[PDB]
């Protein structure tokens, strides 16, 4: 669900926060993180999303 | 093979091969370009094996 804050576990990454949606649309990579490893953007293939 | 990458938002450019001594110099000091200068470096011990 989106732009809510929930409990969330994505491959094998979880926590707690608010999904939200960008434009920024990139070639390579589904998922992304921080330089402190915190998993920020990820991407999804399918849909282009 | 070694070398240098660029990434620019999804996008590589800009690869220069380590197949060298002094572009291996270069990729030691992983900088486009160098300032002139004093730099220590180690003696060429690359004869045989
Ligand atoms: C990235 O994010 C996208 C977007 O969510 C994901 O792809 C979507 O996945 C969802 C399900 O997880 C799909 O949602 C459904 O889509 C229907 C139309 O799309 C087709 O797919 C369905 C099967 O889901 C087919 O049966 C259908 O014929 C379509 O051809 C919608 O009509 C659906 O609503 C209907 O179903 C729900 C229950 O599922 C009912 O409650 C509704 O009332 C309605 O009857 C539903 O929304 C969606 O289609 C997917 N989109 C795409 C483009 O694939 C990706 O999986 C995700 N990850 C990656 C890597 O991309
Ligand atoms: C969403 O699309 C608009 C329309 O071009 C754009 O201005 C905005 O930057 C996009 N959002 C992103 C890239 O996060």
């Amino acid at each position: 669900t989106l732009d809510v804050c929930t409990k969330y576990t994505i491959y094998g990454f979880k926590g707690e926060g608010i999904i939200t949606l960008t434009n920024s649309s990139f070639l390579a990579g589904v998922y992304y993180t921080s330089d402190s490893g915190q998993l920020l953007a990820f991407k999804n293939v399918t849909s282009g999303a | 093979v070694d070398a240098l990458i660029e990434v620019q938002g999804t996008a590589i450019q800009r690869i220069l091969y380590c197949d060298d001594p002094v572009s291996q110099l270069k990729c030691s000091q992983v900088a486009f370009d160098l300032d002139d200068g004093f730099y220590p470096f180690s003696s060429r011990n690359l004869l045989s094996h």
